[PDB]
């Protein structure tokens, strides 16, 4: 599900999406030149989130955190299936020139 | 000039500053009107994080720009 002038960067699986700290959602996070695509494990409502222009700042916690915008400021991504820091690199590089 | 540092609440702090101003100095202003200790502040600018011993000038920040505030986890 990509727009014109928008291209793929990397697809990595085994991702989880936590709000603040949580006792998540499994599936595959897909980054792109313009959006932070997220296709879920349960196809029925597959393919949701797509910020990337709003994500203010990203960092590492211990997993990669994303401050997308009483309520939580961010969501965090866990990389169970190895694919971390190849993603952190490509998420920072692409997100910063998206102003 | 005066810059604005938006918080993740959508709050905007209107700060009056100069290019010769340093980042920690800027965090001082922040705290003199928002409570936030400079220890927890992280002034962001287009993804790039702004380090303390560097003047706004070094980041080529202009009048009425917009920086963001993100509390350390």
């Amino acid at each position: 599900l990509l727009e014109i002038n928008e291209t793929l960067v990397i697809q990595q699986r085994g991702v989880r999406v936590y709000d603040g700290e949580e006792k998540f959602d499994a599936g595959t996070l897909l980054l792109s030149t313009h959006r932070l695509i997220w296709r879920d494990q349960k196809n029925n409502e597959c393919c949701m989130a797509i910020p990337l222009s709003q994500i203010v700042f990203i960092e590492e916690q211990a997993k990669i955190v994303v401050h997308l915008h009483s309520k939580n400021s961010y969501i965090r991504l866990s990389f169970k299936e190895h694919g971390q820091i190849e993603f952190y690199r490509r998420l920072s590089e692409e997100m910063t020139q998206r102003r | 000039m005066q810059i604005f540092v938006k918080t993740l609440t959508g709050k905007t702090i209107t700060l009056e500053v100069e290019p010769s101003d340093t980042i920690e100095n800027v965090k001082a202003k922040i705290q003199d009107k928002e409570g936030i200790p400079p220890d927890q502040q992280r002034l962001i600018f287009a993804g790039k994080q702004l380090e303390d011993g560097r003047t706004l000038s070094d980041y080529n920040i202009q009048k009425e720009s917009t920086l963001h505030l993100v509390l350390r986890l």
